[PDB]
C-alpha cells in the first residue's frame, strides 16, 4: 500500500523508502424490531 | 422440508435428529363477540442451512 522508495543503482544501490499505512473502517448498523405483545405475556421477534 | 442432523453415534445414541425448515402459523384462537380474536400464534420462517 504505502511505499515511497528513493533508489540509486547506477551509482551504488542504495534503497531509502519510507512505507507507510493508514486504513479507516466505519461500519454503523441500526435495526428495530417491533413485536406485538399481550399484556404481562412474553412475545418475541428472532430474526437470525 | 426437514432438515435433520444424523448423529450415528454407536454406544447408544441414534440422534436421527430432522427439524422442517418450513414457513408455518400455529394457531389457538379465541373468539369474542365483535368478530374478533385473541389467539395464540406460532409464526415462524426456517430455512435450510
Amino acid at each position: 500500500s504505502g511505499i515511497g522508495i528513493g533508489f540509486i543503482t547506477d551509482n551504488i544501490i542504495l534503497d531509502l523508502q519510507l512505507s507507510a499505512m493508514e486504513k479507516t473502517g466505519n461500519g454503523e448498523i441500526v435495526s428495530q424490531p417491533k413485536v406485538v405483545t399481550s399484556d404481562k405475556e412474553t412475545a418475541k421477534i428472532l430474526k437470525g | 422440508s426437514e432438515v435433520p442432523y444424523q448423529e450415528a453415534s454407536s454406544s447408544g445414541a441414534t440422534s436421527t435428529s430432522f427439524k422442517e425448515a418450513a414457513l408455518s402459523l400455529e394457531v389457538t384462537p379465541q373468539i369474542t363477540p365483535d368478530n374478533r380474536i385473541i389467539v395464540e400464534v406460532k409464526v415462524t420462517k426456517d430455512a435450510p442451512d
